[PDB]
Formats: structure tokens, sequence, C-alpha cells
């Protein structure tokens, strides 16, 4: 599968490791989030990052299915 | 650099 991720500047697309057949968007208030919203992690994954408390998870299956908040997925 | 959903350019840290 093919993923967003948030490890390169500008944001791209990265194909992930085999057996990680999942892309990820990991989101989380940090002392910004009044004013800059959550901050935003992308990235490959075999299995879902479990679900924390105060933190905001989402896993798919389809290429390009993390986009950042801002993009479309695709 | 860290992400925020407000916008698609990172911050510094």
């Amino acid at each position: 599968i093919v993923c967003h991720t948030t490890a390169t500047s500008p944001i791209s697309a990265v194909t992930c490791p085999p057996g990680e057949n999942l892309c990820y968007r990991k989101m989380w208030c940090d002392v910004f989030c009044s004013s800059r919203g959550k901050v935003v992690e992308l990235g490959c994954a075999a299995t879902c990052p479990s679900k924390k408390p105060y933190e905001e998870v989402t896993c798919c299956s389809t290429d390009k299915c993390n986009p950042h908040p801002k993009q479309r997925p695709g | 650099w860290r992400y925020y959903e407000s916008s698609l350019l990172p911050y510094p840290d």
C-alpha cells in the first residue's frame, strides 16, 4: 500500500514495507491546539495504532487514504 | 518539523 507520510517536507507518499498494509493518521492536541489545531502524524502500519484516551487515530487500507486534513484522499 | 491540521506547511521542532 502507498501512504501519505509526515516524515517529509512537503508531505509526500511512500510505499509501505511488506506486511504493512494500512495507512494511518494520528492527531492530538499540544499547547498550540487552540490556534493551530491538532498535531498531525501520517504513516504506515501493519496493525492500527492502539486507541489512546487523548489521541485520535484513523487507519485505512487504500492508497493515500490518510491525507493531511487540508488535502483530499486518493 | 511538526505538522498541524491548520496548514500543509510544517512548523519548527
